[PDB]
């Protein structure tokens, strides 16, 4: 601890005092994982390997829920030309849980795949499939010129070429009413400035890559306070209590001393929150019991030292900490019980508690002070406020000075500081 | 405040980014430490003015003046006076939420028992020795005789005290009773101390609530960003939280430094009132209450001092022709 | 202004004890005041009374305080034991002896009487 | 100073972004209000003696 003071003071010599070096922390003993006990594998196969996809103007959506996923199978498939995730990392995606997942699928030109991203614009993004600005899913696309094109041209897939206004995020429009491009009404028939709003793609197998068909699948994941109906393949560990441990409840990851909670959670509630919005309590996804999440204890480590010009002995104060918590900072050789004293300021270690009282040499707090005294050791004591004195008052007695002393005393006051620019 | 725990919590990933900002966390901890050390200095300079812990005699024959409401009550472990208990009960907020987020409250050096023992010694020296314990050794003098000296100090002949001693004693006892009754009844009297407690509680609640702000990041929960994004993308989101959280600490520490100056000025004033109103008799108009100052008695209060100023107010004036 | 250019009655403003005078000394970015003060010492106990009852008159000190060495009564200044005989010149009369709590009986010398007696 | 009008003026688009900074605008308004109230206290204690 003395070397830590020297280090934090950036000095090889330390004057008498109490120096707040570093913070103590109880580190986690082990890591807990608690995902839902769901065995049902998620049906991703039937959205990626479907024989025929939907037209992008009428993009299909399939809800994925109450199942266990394995996104590593998808990402490691290497069959996809584009695999872009927004707000979620592709590799970490398998180590997380989601409340619901929606798989959207459609076919578009290779040149249009760039429009399937948040904040995009263009015929597809504006009139066929719009992603929100704060999208949290993944966009996956691959060339399908082996399935969706034929000699003479495949016209199975349509897209909306004209619309009155841009689509809202995840909006779908299946209307076939003829678009009026001019002031003259169309009366339900095509003509000048009157065009059918859907146009068919011309997919020939010999067309350039920018004109070839591409199958697109968009996986939208939603994170909410609601229970996690979809989660990755991680196996849940056993549950331990009253010990500092890392935890991972339905993806909620943190560290604390999990304890049985008296909090009367209503049947719909899943989490409890702190003023800082950190999770304060949680419902176990398997046993449905409520657990408190108080953090593993921390406190300032103050090193009490006479000047190094006097001695290299030091005492250590773990501020606010109870002496039962200090383990036997990086160093731990101090914590043995030979000199340990629970002050109201915290656990004091390496100082000798004495019943005598003296002027406050080094202030510790709550009336406790420390000093280096005799065989020398660092003692800790309740400070003396002054010498006790009974004035000898009486209703008819007076004390009058028969002499005097002329005293000269020195008062020092700062007047200025160095002028800096 | 552990600047690293407030900004980054448990995350080492965030802690490594916080190092890129350098000395800012050391500056914040150093500033808050200077403030904390000054609070002990402020208390010491106000209360530790008495050099010896004077005790009152067992026979309280003070000439009819009754100090029982202000002298220590031996029946209590706190050893506070009756009025000191009223003050403490009248003055004395998300403390557990604050604690869990890297914030901590350090105990003062002098306990309330020690501060009550200083006000006890200051009060005992005053009634048993007048102003003599302020200038040097405590010289006993009968209380009625030192009160006669107080009358001379305001330009009233000492015979006015001795001829009206029973009336003056009764007026004093009644006036002390009015203090006891007033502090027992109204809630607004100790507003100056409550305002300091409220301002500092509000500042901490504001600092904790800023942890819920996004500052443009995808989430305010720093553990979620690390659990949901890879390093190259996570560090961009974490740097937004670091920037806004660091700005929150700088705003908090700056306002605490300014509040510390206000408390410092008030503590300097209180130390001056202790020396000039309690350890002496002040000729300075309105410095020790309205009217001509006779004497003052200090009483301890939570994070403050209460001075009971005894003054002479002339009454029932008559007109006279003069030359 | 108050400790160097004058004498301050303000307690503890210019050092401990009763302020006599102060001397300024310059220091780097600061000032050092040498405060000269009077500190009373070697106090002795004395019996005291608020007034002296003489010939039915209540006598009070003009300046000072009445003190007794155990057998005799004197008047002395409050901050330095310099006892003097209690006389009609260093005391003033106000009322009779019935109102003052703790008044003590003693003679009060009159310096005019021995002159007329001797003349 | 209306912290929201100084920073964003009439814009609601900017006002929604300013909410991401949280309490900072309330802190600024609160500090300036404390100063303003103290100016009345300063005048009262000098003249209303
Ligand atoms: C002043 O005297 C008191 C004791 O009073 C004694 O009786 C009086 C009638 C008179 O004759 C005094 O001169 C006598 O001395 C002293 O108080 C005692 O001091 C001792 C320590 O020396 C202490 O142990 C006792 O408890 C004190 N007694 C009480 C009742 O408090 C006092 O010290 C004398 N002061 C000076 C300056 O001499
Ligand atoms: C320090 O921690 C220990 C627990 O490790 C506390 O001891 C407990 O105290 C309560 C009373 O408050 C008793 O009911 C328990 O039986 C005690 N437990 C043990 C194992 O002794 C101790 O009180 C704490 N002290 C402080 C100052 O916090
Ligand atoms: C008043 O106190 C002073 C000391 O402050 C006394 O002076 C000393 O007296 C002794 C003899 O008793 C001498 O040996 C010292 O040399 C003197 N010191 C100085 C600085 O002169 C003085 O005698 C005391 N006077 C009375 C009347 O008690
Ligand atoms: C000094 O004042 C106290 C009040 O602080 C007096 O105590 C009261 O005495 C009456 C009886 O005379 C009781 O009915 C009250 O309950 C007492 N109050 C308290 C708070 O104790 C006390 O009598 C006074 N003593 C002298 C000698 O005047
Ligand atoms: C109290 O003071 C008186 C002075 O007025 C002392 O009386 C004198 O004592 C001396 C001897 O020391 C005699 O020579 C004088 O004649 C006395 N004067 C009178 C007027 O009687 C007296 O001794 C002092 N007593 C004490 C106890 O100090
Ligand atoms: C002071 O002296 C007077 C006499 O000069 C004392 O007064 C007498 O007191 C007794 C009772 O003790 C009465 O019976 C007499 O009638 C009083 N005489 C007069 C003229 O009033 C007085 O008691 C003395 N006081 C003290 C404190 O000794
Ligand atoms: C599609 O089918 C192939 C086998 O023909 C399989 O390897 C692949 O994993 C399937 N796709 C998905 C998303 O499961
Ligand atoms: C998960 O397992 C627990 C036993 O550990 C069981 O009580 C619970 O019913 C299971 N979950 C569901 C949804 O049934
Ligand atoms: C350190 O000790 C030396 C004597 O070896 C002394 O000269 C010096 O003043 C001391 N300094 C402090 C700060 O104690
Ligand atoms: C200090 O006092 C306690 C009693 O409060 C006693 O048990 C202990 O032995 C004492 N220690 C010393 C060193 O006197
Ligand atoms: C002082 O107390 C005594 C009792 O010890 C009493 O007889 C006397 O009258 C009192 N004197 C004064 C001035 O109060």
């Amino acid at each position: 601890p003395l070397s830590e003071t020297k280090c934090t003071l950036k000095s090889f010599t330390v004057e008498k005092g109490i120096y707040q070096t570093s913070n103590f922390r109880v580190q986690p003993t082990e890591s807990i994982v608690r995902f839902p006990n769901i065995t049902n594998l998620c049906p991703f196969g039937e959205v990626f390997n479907a024989t025929r996809f939907a037209s992008v103007y009428a993009w299909n959506r399939k809800r994925i829920s109450n199942c266990v996923a394995d996104y590593s199978v998808l990402y490691n498939s290497a069959s996809f030309s584009t695999f872009k995730c927004y707000g979620v990392s592709p590799t970490k995606l398998n180590d997380l849980c989601f409340t619901n997942v929606y798989a959207d699928s459609f076919v578009i030109r290779g040149d249009e795949v760039r429009q399937i991203a948040p904040g995009q614009t263009g015929k597809i993004a504006d009139y066929n499939y719009k992603l929100p600005d704060d999208f949290t899913g993944c966009v996956i696309a691959w060339n399908s010129n082996n399935l969706d094109s034929k000699v003479g041209g495949n016209y199975n897939y349509l897209y909306r070429l004209f619309r009155k206004s841009n689509l809202k995020p995840f909006e779908r429009d299946i209307s076939t009413e003829i678009y009026q491009a001019g002031s003259t009404p169309c009366n339900g028939v095509e003509g000048f400035n009157c065009y059918f709003p859907l146009q068919s793609y011309g997919f020939q197998p010999t067309n350039g890559v920018g004109y070839q068909p591409y199958r697109v699948v968009v996986l939208s994941f939603e994170l909410l306070h609601a229970p996690a109906t979809v989660c990755g393949p991680k196996k849940s560990t056993n549950l331990v209590k009253n010990k500092c441990v890392n935890f991972n409840f339905n993806g909620l990851t943190g560290t604390g001393v999990l304890t049985e909670s008296n909090k009367k959670f209503l049947p719909f509630q899943q989490f409890g929150r702190d003023i800082a919005d950190t999770t304060d309590a949680v419902r176990d996804p398997q046993t449905l019991e409520i657990l408190d999440i108080t953090p593993c204890s921390f406190g300032g480590v103050s090193v009490i030292t006479p000047g190094t010009n006097t001695s290299n002995q030091v005492a250590v104060l773990y501020q606010g900490v109870n002496c039962t918590e200090v383990p036997v900072p990086t160093w731990r050789v101090y914590s043995t019980g030979s000199n340990v004293f629970q002050t109201r300021a915290g656990c004091l270690i390496g100082a000798e508690h004495v019943n005598n009282s003296y002027e406050c040499d080094i202030p510790i707090g709550a009336g406790i002070c420390a000093s280096y005294q005799t065989s020398q050791s660092i003692i800790a004591y309740t400070m003396s406020l002054g010498a006790e004195n009974s004035v000898a008052y009486s209703n008819n007695s007076i004390a009058i000075p028969t002499n005097f002393t002329i005293s000269v005393t020195t008062e020092i006051l700062p007047v200025s500081m160095t002028k800096t620019s | 405040v552990d600047c690293t725990m407030y900004i980054c919590g448990d995350s080492t990933e965030c802690s490594n980014l916080l190092l890129q900002y350098g000395s800012f966390c050391t500056q914040l901890n150093r500033a808050l430490t200077g403030i904390a050390v000054e609070q002990d200095k402020n208390t010491q300079e106000v209360f530790a003015q008495v050099k010896q812990i004077y005790k009152t005699p067992p026979i309280k024959d003070f000439g009819g003046f009754n100090f029982s409401q202000i002298l220590p009550d031996p029946s209590k472990p706190s050893k506070r006076s009756f009025i000191e208990d009223l003050l403490f009960n009248k003055v004395t907020d998300l403390i557990c939420a604050q604690k869990f987020n890297g914030l901590t409250v350090l105990p003062p050096l002098l306990t309330d028992e020690m501060i009550a023992q200083y006000t006890s010694a200051l009060l005992a020296g005053t009634i048993t020795s007048g102003w003599t314990f302020g200038a040097g050794a405590a010289l006993q003098i009968p209380f009625a005789m030192q009160m006669a000296y107080r009358f001379n100090g305001i330009g009233v002949t000492q015979n006015v005290l001795y001829e009206n001693q029973k009336l003056i004693a009764n007026q004093f006892n009644s006036a002390i009773g009015k203090i006891q009754d007033s502090l027992s009844s109204t809630a607004s009297a100790l507003g100056k101390l409550q305002d300091v407690v409220n301002q500092n509680a509000q500042a901490l609640n504001t600092l904790v609530k800023q942890l819920s702000s996004n500052f443009g990041a995808i989430s305010s929960v720093l553990n979620d960003i690390l659990s949901r994004l890879d390093k190259v993308e996570a560090e961009v989101q974490i740097d937004r939280l670091i920037t806004g959280r660091l700005q929150s600490l700088q705003t908090y520490v700056t306002q605490q430094l300014i509040r510390a100056a206000e408390i410092r000025a008030s503590a300097n004033l209180a130390a001056t009132k202790m020396s000039e109103c309690v350890l002496g008799q002040s000729k300075r108009v309105d410095f020790c209450g309205k009217g001509y100052h006779l004497m003052s008695f200090p009483q301890s209060a939570p994070h403050g001092v209460v001075f009971l100023h005894v003054t002479y107010i002339p009454a029932q004036e008559k007109n006279f022709t003069t030359a | 202004s108050e400790c160097v250019l004058g004498q301050s009655k303000r307690v503890d403003f210019c050092g401990k004890g009763y302020h006599l005078m102060s001397f300024p000394q310059s220091a780097p970015h600061g000032v050092v005041f040498l405060h000269v003060t009077y500190i009373p010492a070697q106090e002795k106990n004395f019996t005291t009374a608020p007034a002296i009852c003489h010939d039915g008159k209540a006598h009070f000190p003009r300046e000072g305080v009445f003190v007794s060495n155990g057998t005799h009564w004197f008047v002395t200044q409050r901050n330095f034991y310099e006892p003097q005989i209690i006389t009609t010149d260093n005391t003033f009369v106000s009322g009779n002896c019935d109102v003052v709590i703790g008044i003590v009986n003693n003679t009060v010398y009159d310096p005019l009487q021995p002159e007329l007696d001797s003349f």
